[PDB]
């Protein structure tokens, strides 16, 4: 919605349904911002910071 | 966004801006039964 | 992720997680539906343990 104009992307670009990552908690937070912007689930394997338990910010983590 | 929710002016060099016009966002919870929609700040 | 997709794929017509018990279509599945199914996930590991996530998405 942020752009009034219309953007174009080639159909060859696929749609990611979920993401596996990442290792660092700061990296996971930065990724989680954009991913939860679009409600894309993200499942981490090494990030263990408690700050990523807050669901008022990280909707899909 | 929308004409009522943005301040635009054309020029040679464009500067961005980010200001809080609302103190906080909606407290409505999400159950993901339907497609999530845009949230409205209150 | 695969088990959430499978739970989508085997949805009974009147037991879906969505409005009025509606189910998703696995041919045109969307990210938020997979997130919904991950929030209510419960499956068994290869070694034989149960894997669920809490209200915050944690596995202890
Ligand atoms: O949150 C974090 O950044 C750490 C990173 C991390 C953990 N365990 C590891 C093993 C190997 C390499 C990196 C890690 C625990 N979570
Ligand atoms: C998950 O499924 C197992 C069956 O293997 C059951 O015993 C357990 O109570 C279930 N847990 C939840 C939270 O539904
Ligand atoms: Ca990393």
């Amino acid at each position: 919605l942020n752009l009034d104009e219309f953007c174009n992307c080639s159909e060859h670009i696929p749609s990611t349904i979920a993401v596996v990552g990442a290792t660092g908690s700061g990296v996971s937070t930065a990724v989680a911002n954009l991913l939860g912007l679009f409600y894309i689930p993200q499942v981490s394997y090494a990030s263990s910071s408690r700050l990523l338990s807050n669901k008022n910010q990280f909707k899909s983590f | 966004y929308g004409p009522d929710q943005r301040a635009q002016k054309k020029g040679d060099i464009i500067l961005g801006g980010l200001f809080p016009i609302h103190f906080g966002v909606a407290a409505k919870d999400q159950d993901l039964k339907s497609r999530p929609e845009s949230v409205e700040c209150i | 992720i695969a088990h959430a997709l499978q739970d989508i794929y085997t949805c009974l017509p009147g037991r879906g997680l969505f409005t009025n018990g509606s189910c998703a279509d696995i041919k045109k599945v969307e990210a938020w539906q997979v997130l919904k199914h991950l929030r209510h996930l419960n499956f068994t590991n290869n070694m034989g343990e149960q894997v669920t996530f809490d209200e915050c998405g944690d596995l202890v």
